[PDB]
């Protein structure tokens, strides 16, 4: 349970920067 | 029967594995979304040929709005998906719970509605101050704050005379101030509502000391004020704390009786 | 029989209609009467060629004298009522909400008496403090303000000792303050008197820090009143909740035993 | 047996005429001797060709001394009285009623002796401080005061652990208060001793304002002093209140019982 | 069988002679330790031809050095005597007394082997901060320190939910404090980190004053911050004192059985 | 109750108004 | 009770005011 | 106990003065 969250976190977080990064 | 499961791995996040991925994802970006929400009224430092240190907010506009943008569509998500799994749409929709998610994700579309408005002062400082009730969603993982909730509403009327009688002695107190204290010498207590803030101050016992009598009528009217204000806010704290003691307890009692 | 029916309406507002009406006009003047004598002290703007801003009561003269005319008129045809429909008309009288009464409406005829001295202060600023114990007749319409005139009642002696031990514990750290902080340059403790008002600030934990020691002997004096006065203040505080308590209580057995 | 019965009427000076009006004359100058020591530093305004305003003492020195010299004779005639007619006089000398008596009495008979010292500062503040402690002849008078000394007396070792847990914390964060605040500009917290100062008004909720953290770390650890200040000054006054209340509720179950 | 007696001695001083010198020096020499550590920081005076005056620990540091490295050789060696007596060594070594003395001797060998970079601060400050925790070794000596201990142990939960809570209160409040106050002349509210500071002064009633409102929304949202911090820091407050009652009553109870 | 309470309350403060206006 | 003591005390009231004005 | 405590502790600090003096 936590892994998989930690995971999904992980994965979230690195769209938001890439979000970032192109705008 | 899919709705009900869903339902139930919302309201029980620990019975399944996906509910407690949900769980914990959700709570992680409440944290993020207070503490961006704090961090950017920071000064950033003066940006190259700034005239002054910009708040990170301003100088770091597009991350912000994306960050703000993640924890929205989080949040949204999450409502929608309480809202369809919910039993009667109709009594989740009228919940604390549901209110408290309905602030947390409204500002973000009002003040997309109103972008034109974004420099304009008064309804964008609003929707800024409306964004710190997302620490609210919070309720949803601390028990304690449940708790809280449930005493502050088990205690619903103590704490109405306790607003109804600390409305008397201040009242009562900045008319007697006002009085002693209007003839001074540059008086702050310029009137009734301005020794206001001195009697609520003087009752609480903070004593900032921006505002303090100079004549003997006003030091001995603020004396009784501060001691009148200690016995007003004593009468319902022993109630409110007894009640939060017998939730608690209550709890526990369910909890070792189930387990 | 029509005197024991209209003091039955007023004794229980709840169990006839006209009751009911005259319970609610009377409160709603209470309120009036209050909000008015509050706001007639703010400054109302620069009026038209005027050197300064004018209070609205100085401004509106007229009007807020029509309006505080209407409210003790009110409470003057209610008061006669209630002297004329009373049992024993005597022990009316001497009852704390006719004392309270009388107090409410005497300042207006005693300043129309003297309407040549309202330009004289002293005796002005006086009747404007005594309008103020207006709200007192709240207690008419608020259960819990009569729960805590009984409380108070009923902790006569630990209020009284309150008063004694405070006045003793003022006396002896003013003395030591004033002794231990005479000689510091330009010292605010000029006097014994004078250092009641900074152990009085110091005993309550208010620290406005307009007077504060500069002495060694000064600080540990200080902080030695500060600790006495939390302890001294301490000792009625619980008598004083729990009589609350226990009377709401009582009063709530008494209800529902009777309902 | 004349011995035993003047014992007796003072001990108990509700039993004889001649007790009860010795009890009231001897309570009436006490509180004229407190009353006379608070006034004599009360300015007295300019006198005639005078350069600054002189205390009520200065001016009327003669007058002020011969009121204590009155009020010092009648409570050594008091005290003499006493030990004439105590049945183990030496029980009675050991006494802490004899202990405030002596401490009453002594301060007028050392500024008899000293009285080419008088001009000389020290021990004419000291003596005048020491002067003070004749309100604690009360204590004869007001059986609230004794119930708090046998209260205080009954709460010995939570008192000794307050004292020692309150010189712990006060150490601890003036210690770091020192290390975070020494470095800022004009700082006040110059050494830790001087912190003790901040640390002590943070404890109680004091809050002076006169000595501030200006750094982040002085910021937070402030605010952590408060609160464990609030913690270790709460621990022993709910036995202290206790006590109190239970002291005094036997007294009046014994009161009840013999009468 | 040496080993057993030795732990026994170390584990009951007052059981053996040697035992109990062996408590009161340690105790003694803790003492010595705490008072030196202050004391050291206190200016003694312009020394011959000095620009400023010196501190105690500056002009004495020969002395100072040699007083604590007797008093850390003491310790040292009382350590070293309870690690070498002890049943299980890393039960011992685990135990929260060991990490108190452990913390306690550290900081002097570490400014041993950091000697270059006792002038460099950062390192110096934080090794002087660390020394303040050889008063927990009172913790040995003192009974209601450990049963401090063992409550705050035992109300860890309410102290979690304490620090909890307090933090979202004091986030909403700063950051409606700040959006309120952030445009006023000179505004202190120049951030919500900087508005925290003011938030937790105002929850605590402390009052400093150094941050107070200016506007109308400032005040009001003050006064709401000084209540509900109130609220917030009292909940847990009854269960902490109930259970330190509660451990004490317990150890009494243990101590008569036994005795 | 309520309405006639409110109907007396706004007959009088009508009274109060017209009374200020004449003055 | 309260009379004696009243009396005892005007004078001796009375006597420290002589005193002062003799002096 | 009191006393061999006490004159251990005169002990340790007259070493502690005469380890002063010398440096
Ligand atoms: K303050
Ligand atoms: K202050
Ligand atoms: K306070
Ligand atoms: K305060």
């Amino acid at each position: 349970g936590i892994a998989i969250a930690l995971l999904v976190i992980l994965v979230i977080c690195s769209l938001i920067v890439t979000s970032v990064i192109l705008l | 029967t899919a709705r009900q499961r869903v339902w139930r791995a919302f309201e029980n996040p620990h019975t399944s594995t996906m509910a407690l991925v949900f769980y914990y994802v959700t709570g992680f970006f409440i944290a993020v979304s207070v503490i961006a929400n704090v961090v950017e009224t920071v000064p950033c430092g003066s940006s190259p040929g700034h005239i002054k240190e910009l708040p990170c907010g301003e100088r770091y506009a597009v991350a912000f709005f994306c960050l703000d943008t993640a924890c929205v569509m989080i949040f949204t998500v999450e409502y929608l998906l309480r809202l369809a799994a919910a039993p009667s749409r109709y009594r989740f929709v009228r919940s604390v719970m549901s209110i408290i998610d309905v602030v947390a994700i409204l500002p973000y579309y009002i003040g997309l509605v109103m972008t034109d408005n974004e420099d304009v002062s008064g309804a964008f400082v609003t929707l800024r101050v409306f964004r710190v009730f997302r620490i609210f969603k919070f309720s949803r993982h601390s028990q304690g704050l449940r708790i809280l909730g449930y005493t502050l509403k088990s205690c619903a009327s103590e704490l109405g005379f306790l607003l109804f009688s600390l409305t008397m002695a201040i009242i009562i107190f900045a008319t007697v101030m006002f009085y002693a204290e209007k003839g001074s010498s540059a008086s702050k207590f310029t009137s009734i509502p301005a020794a206001f803030w001195y009697t609520i101050v003087t009752m609480t016992t903070l004593g900032y000391g921006d505002m303090v009598p100079k004549t003997i009528a006003g030091k001995i009217f603020g004396s009784i004020c501060s001691l009148s204000g200690v016995l007003v806010i004593a009468l319902p704290v022993p109630v409110i704390v007894s009640n939060f003691s017998r939730i608690y307890h209550q709890n526990q009692r369910a909890d070792k009786r189930r387990a």
